[PDB]
């Protein structure tokens, strides 16, 4: 609605859309049943991808520059899993040809991840698809997640609050703009955030378990998630 | 955290 808001919305969308998800890598695993290790190597590339565009999007967020530098880091490390799963959901729902969900689930059981965690991942992917999430919502929700003022190691919550609230205000106007008949849409969105939050634990477990089974990561993946 | 610091500042 507000000019300050239309500018914010647009700056956020430009930045989110600039982030390129080359899909060669994905069409790789689609057309070929690789070996567990080689699948994992492909995952390592996808994960690296996620961190990279994460940081490229976060850099640009209006005001992110004005935060103390150790809060900058702390937001990044705290949001990476949540943001990475959101972007994964967008890719599942937009950048993959139809009718390959099961095949892709095969490929992921096979990468040394336990079913215990795969089942929740794809359910989340589908729940998002059922909301027919828009490009605005992906980008807003991503920014809202990154600028969560509730993260650990944040020296100055209020500064982060300041930057997250206008995002929240906008998102809920758009919910009402494009779905004035569904006043509850915004609340469903937030419920998807709560579900996102459960991946932090799953992710730490996915890593601790990969590591015990002799997988090696990259420096960078080790920094962001403190594997030491 | 030298690497994220590099990717944040350029
Ligand atoms: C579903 C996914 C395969 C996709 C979205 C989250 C994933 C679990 C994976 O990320 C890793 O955490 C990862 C970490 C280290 C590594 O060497 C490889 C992958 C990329
Ligand atoms: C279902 C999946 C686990 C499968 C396809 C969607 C996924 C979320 C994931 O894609 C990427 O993470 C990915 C990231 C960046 C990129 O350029 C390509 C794929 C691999």
């Amino acid at each position: 609605l507000t000019p300050d808001q239309q500018t914010l919305l647009h700056f956020i969308m430009d930045s989110y859309n600039k982030q390129r998800m080359p899909q060669e890598i994905t069409n790789k695993i689609l057309k070929e049943e690789f070996s567990a290790e080689e699948n994992f190597l492909i995952l390592t590339e996808m994960a690296t991808n996620h961190v990279q565009v994460l940081v490229e999007f976060t850099k640009k967020l209006p005001g992110f520059q004005t935060l103390d530098h150790e809060d900058q880091i702390a937001l990044l490390k705290g949001s990476a899993v949540e943001a990475m799963f959101l972007r994964s959901a967008e890719i599942f729902n937009k950048k993959l040809p139809s009718g390959h969900s099961d095949l892709l689930e095969e490929r992921i059981r096979n990468s040394g991840i336990s079913d215990e965690y795969i089942t929740p991942m794809f359910s989340f992917y589908k729940s998002i698809g059922e909301l027919k999430m828009t490009q605005e919502e992906y980008a807003l929700l991503t920014a809202i997640v990154i600028l969560s003022p509730d993260r650990q190691y944040i020296k100055d919550r209020e500064a982060v609050e300041k930057l997250q609230e206008p995002l929240l205000d906008v998102l809920q106007k758009l919910c009402k703009i494009h779905q004035p008949e569904n006043p509850q849409h915004f609340a469903c969105l937030l419920g998807r955030l709560t579900e996102l939050r459960t991946f932090n634990h799953h992710h730490a477990e996915m890593l601790m378990s990969w590591r015990v089974n002799d997988h090696k990561f990259t420096p960078l993946l080790c920094e962001i998630w403190d594997v030491q | 955290n030298a690497l994220l610091r590099y990717l944040l500042d350029k």
